[PDB]
């Protein structure tokens, strides 16, 4: 009961870490999109 | 603060055995007072406050220490009367029967059956809880795997723009001086 | 609470050890791929 | 076996001809559908006391239908060879655009909304359209008839597909397209793009759903996944593939008279929903509520819900 | 045994907190080390 308690209560920490990794993934993907977009348009 | 025993199957019993108790032995070696455990077991104790009296103290000392004209007719007449009373009790017990050993045996069998039923119910509940925890650990494990893969792909996407940006500065200088207007702007081109 | 603290302690230090090993492997990978 | 139970559903009647396409407003309150009856269908939908109303003014059968990101306006492509601009909540349409040599194949709004909308005609016309200026944007011609044309999430790219048997990537603001990406095969059952923008899901007339991950920035020209198991079109048909971003899902029609639900990231589909009397022309997915709009040749829209 | 269990619980919590912080630090360094 305590194992499922603390596990289910601390699961939003791992889920929030996944959302943070996805947010950094979108940030790096957008930065690469503008960078390689301007690099492709510079030719 | 979330660690499931089923989350990482590679290390469980040998996973934290020596080193974990070595760091815990380093903190306990630094200091090991007692607060929550001693304060929790301090109020109920074992037998402290009540302590009873009389046969409690005499029985405690016995626990720590494992160690004539009338007299003939007195013990003799008492032996005769006790023999007669024993003959009457044996006459009644032998005159009736028992049946109470079998009846009480059946009752004890019923009690054992009830205990087995309770144990089965508890095992069922524990099995259900373990199943739910296994499902949650599976979902969180898949989400964590997708998070790590997305982080690796994110680092690879940023590194891809890095190297191609350096080659875009070198090639920006190559086309620059060969076409590329003048060499000022394109030599300063960077991510 | 003692058995639960022992199982949760072995699982906590075990998951933290696996996270440190995987974090060190990714740190060595990405760290070695930066100069290359 | 495949599908899970039954669950309630809503049947939308009143369509005279076979429904060509089905779509829902961004707010999810109303859902419009196009069909061979040359009359747009406005629906109060997301829960049913009623649909909305009936929209008219189309000189021919509407080939495609879509709603603007704002929700007050919508665009439709019809056989009348005129781009259909419709205002809805005001009681009357928006404006009628002309210049198409042949019937308009498809019309879809861009990320800028009423500012520009990517459209194409069966003559092979791939053209962006400016609206609020009382004139379009620009016209272009690549190879052959483009079955479906839609702008990307950044409005700087326009993807299209058709009888040319290739994946059409178009750059726009440069006054020229992007690139042509295709394997070795010829089929088009339709064209679609994911909401994330990193991949596009196109329907292949071989009954093969082709999900291609390429994405901007670093050069890739790669793919995403190959979805199969359901026959979208037997011989020649126009199927609008609408994926469900909720969780991970891909919605598409089928020639088997069953709504096609496909899970992708699991390396296998989702489920097949029976109950349709004809081949499903198009399907939609509401972002707010897990409901799917079913448009089939039976002229009955079946909107399902998962509980 | 309850006192030893409390010592192993607090000490194991400190080792799990330090090891978790080190794993998160190495993970963040591995994520930001590519650019």
């Amino acid at each position: 009961e305590e194992l499922k308690k603390h596990e289910d209560s601390a699961i939003p920490r791992r889920l929030e870490c996944l959302k943070e990794d996805v947010q950094r993934q979108q940030e790096r993907e957008k930065e690469l999109q503008h960078r390689y977009a301007d690099l492709l348009l510079e030719k | 603060v979330d660690a499931l025993p089923y989350f990482d199957q590679g290390y469980e019993a040998p996973g934290v055995r020596e080193a974990a108790a070595a760091l815990v032995e380093e903190e306990t070696r630094r200091y090991r007072p007692t607060k929550n455990y001693l304060s929790y077991l301090t109020a109920p104790d074992y037998s402290a406050f009540e302590t009873d009296i009389m046969r409690n103290e005499f029985e405690r000392l016995a626990a720590r220490q494992p160690i004539a004209w009338q007299e003939c007719v007195n013990n003799s007449m008492a032996q005769l009367e006790h023999q007669a009373v024993r003959i009457e009790n044996l006459e009644l017990m032998s005159q009736h029967g028992c049946n109470a050993w079998k009846v009480y045996n059946e009752n004890l069998v019923h009690m054992i059956e009830h205990a087995q039923k309770e144990l089965q119910k508890l095992r069922k509940h524990i099995q259900d809880l373990n199943w739910q925890r296994k499902n949650m650990q599976l979902t969180a494990g898949s989400k964590l795997r997708e998070m790590e893969s997305n982080w690796v792909s994110l680092v690879s996407k940023n590194y891809e723009i890095e190297r191609t940006i350096v080659q875009l500065e070198n090639e920006i200088y190559q086309i620059k001086q060969q076409h590329g207007e003048a060499n000022k702007e394109n030599i300063r081109q960077d991510f | 609470e003692l058995s639960h603290a022992l199982y949760q302690h072995d699982a906590a230090c075990r998951v933290i050890a696996r996270l440190t090993k995987e974090v060190t492997a990714a740190r060595e990978a990405l760290a070695t791929l930066k100069p290359q | 076996r495949c599908s899970s139970l039954q669950a309630p559903i809503m049947l939308l009647s009143g369509h005279e001809g076979e429904v060509y396409c089905c779509k829902f407003h961004p707010n999810g309150s109303t859902l419009a559908s196009a069909g061979f009856d040359r009359l747009i269908l406005l629906w109060n939908v997301y829960g049913d006391c009623d649909n909305y109303a009936t929209l008219k003014g189309h000189s021919g059968a509407v080939m495609e239908l879509h709603y603007n990101t704002d929700g007050s306006m919508l665009f439709s492509a019809s056989t009348d060879k005129t781009v259909a601009v419709w205002d809805s909540e005001t009681g009357e349409r928006v404006k009628r655009l002309k210049g198409h040599t042949s019937f308009v194949n498809s019309c879809y709004p861009a990320r800028r909304g009423p500012q520009l909308v990517c459209t194409g005609s069966d003559d092979g016309t791939v053209k962006l359209w400016d609206i609020r200026k009382k004139a379009a944007i620009q016209t272009f011609q690549n190879t052959y008839q483009v079955l479906a044309v839609t702008f990307n999430d950044t409005s700087d790219q326009i993807i299209s597909g058709g009888i040319d048997n290739d994946i059409k990537v178009w750059d726009l603001r440069q006054n020229k397209l992007t690139y042509t990406m295709r394997g070795h095969a010829d089929s088009v059952t339709g064209l679609s793009l994911s909401s994330e923008g990193s991949y596009l899901l196109s329907n292949a007339m071989d009954n093969t759903v082709r999900v291609w991950d390429v994405r901007p920035f670093a050069p890739k020209e790669r793919c995403v996944k190959i979805f199969q198991g359901n026959v979208h079109n037997f011989e020649k048909n126009l199927l609008r593939c609408s994926w469900s971003p909720d969780g991970s899902k891909i919605a598409a029609g089928s020639a088997d008279r069953f709504v096609y639900v496909w899970d992708t990231t699991s390396r296998r589909i989702l489920y097949k929903l029976p109950g349709h009397a004809g081949s499903i022309n198009e399907v939609a997915f509401h972002p707010d509520e897990p409901i799917i709009i079913s448009a089939s040749s039976d002229k009955r829209l079946y909107m399902g819900e998962i509980q």
